[PDB]
């Protein structure tokens, strides 16, 4: 029974960061998506799109915080 | 082209002309293909059935009418019935012998009648491969199948080698012996990780196979070896459909028919009759809701994974 | 002493997942609205960005349920 | 003690996320619609900022149910 | 042991979930709709506020399902 | 106390969330159909709402399975 | 007796809960459809209800095996 | 033990849900096409409530495979 | 027995989720099929073939239940 | 005795489910443009018929598994 | 014990249906792109079906990670 | 125990299955647009192919996690 | 108790695919989006490419995150 715990923690942590990692591509599909045509578009829109594009990596930053987090309870 | 490839010729033509000087591909599909499909089928009496199916084709050849059906819009009056009888010829030969060597007729009927023996359940002559005891039969078609998808996929490279040699395009010819060159070391890997027994020399085969795909990799200056050789591996790998088709019919067959005669065996006197009609609307609903796979896969097998090998696409 | 910490764990890793994953949602077709504006005015830079960073409150609550889960473990 | 509690942890967490989850599909929608109404017009920022905080109540609603949870661990 | 309180924690955290989830389905559309009506005629606001908050009567059915089972500890 | 009265909540609760997502899913379009012939002519509002009221049965046929259960509890 | 109560709770709840979805997820496009085709004609009323109410049919047999669970339960 | 019979209901729930779901799939398109064909012509009635008719054999297969269930519970 | 009622949850995953592919299949197929018998009435054949043929995905979710029923 | 049994069923049950999802998602769109295809031009049936039939291998190999499967039974 | 041989079977399901599942989904939109291709121009077949062909090697591989269980069984 | 090797399994299935459905989501987008870039104008072959093999990285690594399972195995 | 290795590989695993499954959605729009980009100016391979190639951070993290816990053998 020792060793249970160890493990429901690590996958608590992996579904952490993947379901982390899916909801930040699930916003950078539209954003990148948005973004390449305004590039297409124009070309000087470089600095916004990359902008827009790099935000939501929040989340998955919020994510590989909480899994070190979980990681750290060895 | 020779009279005995002349109807797959109508087969092969519907993709693309090959080009002047290039190898045509024609000759593969009446030795490949009816085989692949009889492997699939292994049924007497759906060869039985596709007999009659040939019989009325030619029925048609010989009264002339042309064959109309306005709900597909198809009209093919000699000579289009003539090459699919031909073909149709050969797949049912084919689809008799294998049906002979799985011991199925109409599926499992051999279970009324024990003209066909597995060794535990003897009958008059045996089974060479049951093709319905998994456990004993599932390696040995899984490497059936391997081994058809390798020769397949090596000759079509080597098609390729042979055809940059001809044209003095070099980096056809060395892009051709880099994928050779990578599947057989692929290929040791695979007998290394899996069935390894004599690992001494075969990891000097791995690495000698891995030589040349890097050679051949910097030589060719094309950079598309490297995400191919996975799909290279999957072309080899996709000749698993053969036997999975085929023990998913089979299985299927057997069913219908256990299921026919287990409803003859509670209903005793009265359920024969009750039993061969369900059984038989069972089967050719099955057939017709099915069939066309059969055709298709070994087709497509000879369309995608051995055209591309030489360029037949280009 | 057993199955509860790596239960709890479970739970932090749940919330934190479905929040980044709600918030992500809603900022896919934001931000897709927001580069859109951009490239149209540039002048709606600041309406955009405060559209985009308004889900994050999701997140945020998730975060706080996942470390009152770690104070718990 | 034992398992009790990390099953009341899963079921708090998975309260948050899905109540998260929920908010956020609502908030693209609204806010891209929201963000397309204030690049038109940009007298429609009340209107846009309201309509988009409104599905805020889901989230909220969970935390609620979160915190009843807490309180009983 | 105490394995029926976690389960119940459990039932009250996918009750109350997915209630918020489909409330949230539901008020995207709804209050993607609303937002265009508004920024088109602005007179319609009453008709988008009764149509976007009428589907909150999903997770209020949730959270009373939830508190009831709360109640049951 | 008991493993089958939790068993019995998840289960309540279960069905209770999952048809509020399926009356969430269905009064999303809808509502935004409604809203829009709403816009559009003002005289629709009753057939509007009929519509958009209808695929509440499926909650309340949810909420009274959890009824049942509840009293089986 | 026993654990096979909740387990029966569990699954008449899974089975109601998943019947609701789909005929939601049905009368979702159906009733969009349906309040179209009554704004742009209003002579449709009975085709459009009929059509919307034909897929309830998936929640009455969600319904019955539920009840037949729960006569078994 | 006493598992097996509940572990049955589940499997009745679970098929005849997830056929029901698969049917209200089928249904939602099928459905619209056939509310917007009878909104254009009425003369398509027959034919839209055929095609609409006809993916309930997935749901028939499911309470099938329920009352076989059943029938061994 | 332990075994029965997990086998039962086998043959209810099997035959729900090849409901719900065969479902997600007829879903377009059938509203293309009905628009093209409302644009022309002679696409009823085509469009009830197309509808019919994934079938067979419910069928063979139909045969693992049942093998698993006569396993069971 | 064991649950070792159902708990293959249960693997192949979900190989040969997921597959026949796969194989159904594929042939939804297949589908649908081969009657777009066949309504524009009649002439065009066997590509289309060639196209929707080719996603079959789906099925075909989680049936594969799930009789590979049924041989441990 | 059974566990293994259960447990393994499961694996090798969710495998090869999950890899099914990816192949269809990427087999839909090419095969409907490849199907308008054709009816457009005909001469696009051996493009169309070696884009449509192509994803099989995620199943094919998914068939193969199952293969390997099998041995390890 | 068995418990160790049947996790080992189903985890390496989870990964390969969930690579491969990535892998095609991306697919099938790229492939779509790939195709419909083929039938405006050949000589696009080359980029098109390029940007329909980039993704298979994802089962690339799916892959590799799972031989390391299976080397820990 | 052998349950941690086998629990650790389902974690990462689990870890692994989502993480793919993730960059792989955003990779199908961004792709798309580039092939199209491509075919029409063929100058923009550079944005294309690092637009495609931004989104493998998230299986990198995952990939980071799987070899974190194989670290724990």
């Amino acid at each position: 029974s020792g060793g249970l715990d160890r493990g429901l923690i690590a996958v608590g942590m992996g579904l952490a960061v993947g379901l982390a990692a899916l909801g930040t591509g699930v916003a950078q599909a539209r954003i990148g998506a948005a973004g390449v045509g305004a590039i297409a578009e124009d070309r000087s829109n470089f600095g916004t799109a990359l902008i827009f594009l790099l935000l939501p990596e929040t989340l998955v930053i919020f994510g590989l915080l909480i899994a070190f987090i979980l990681n750290g309870r060895l | 082209n020779p009279p005995w490839a002349k109807p797959f010729e109508l087969l092969v033509s519907f993709l693309n002309t090959p080009k002047y000087g290039t190898f045509d591909p024609t000759p593969v599909v009446p030795v490949f293909f009816p085989f692949w499909f009889g492997m699939i089928v292994g049924d007497i009496g759906y060869a039985l059935l596709f007999y009659l199916v040939g019989r009325w084709l030619s029925g048609y050849v010989k009264r002339n009418e042309p064959l109309v059906i306005d709900l597909f819009a198809l009209k093919l009056k000699p000579q289009v019935i003539g090459k699919l009888v031909h073909i149709l010829n050969w797949m049912v030969f084919w689809t008799v012998v294998w049906g002979v060597i799985y011991g199925e007729f109409f599926g499992t009927f051999l279970e009324h009648l024990g003209v066909f023996g597995t060794p535990e359940h003897p009958g008059l002559i045996p089974i060479l491969i049951h093709r319905i005891d998994t456990a004993k039969t599932a390696n040995l078609l899984i490497l059936l199948s391997v081994a058809f998808g390798v020769v397949l996929v090596f000759f079509g490279l080597a098609l390729r080698a042979y055809l940059g040699l001809k044209h003095r395009h070099m980096a056809h010819f060395w892009e051709g012996v880099g994928y050779l060159g990578g599947l057989v070391g692929v290929l040791a890997l695979a007998a290394s990780y899996l069935g390894n027994l004599q690992a001494g020399w075969l990891q000097g085969l791995m690495y000698l196979g891995f030589g040349v795909f890097l050679l051949a990799v910097l030589m060719s200056r094309i950079w598309l070896m490297i995400p191919e050789i996975f799909t290279q591996a999957g072309h080899i790998l996709s000749h698993i459909r053969i036997y999975a088709v085929g023990a998913a019919g089979g299985i299927l067959a057997g069913l219908l028919t256990d299921v026919g005669f287990a409803l003859a065996e509670r209903l005793g006197l009265l359920g024969v009759l009750l039993g061969l009609l369900v059984a038989g609307v069972l089967h050719l609903l099955i057939l017709l809701l099915t069939t066309l796979g059969h055709m298709l896969q070994p087709i497509r097998l000879l369309w995608v994974e051995f055209f591309t090998k030489f360029g037949f696409y280009e």
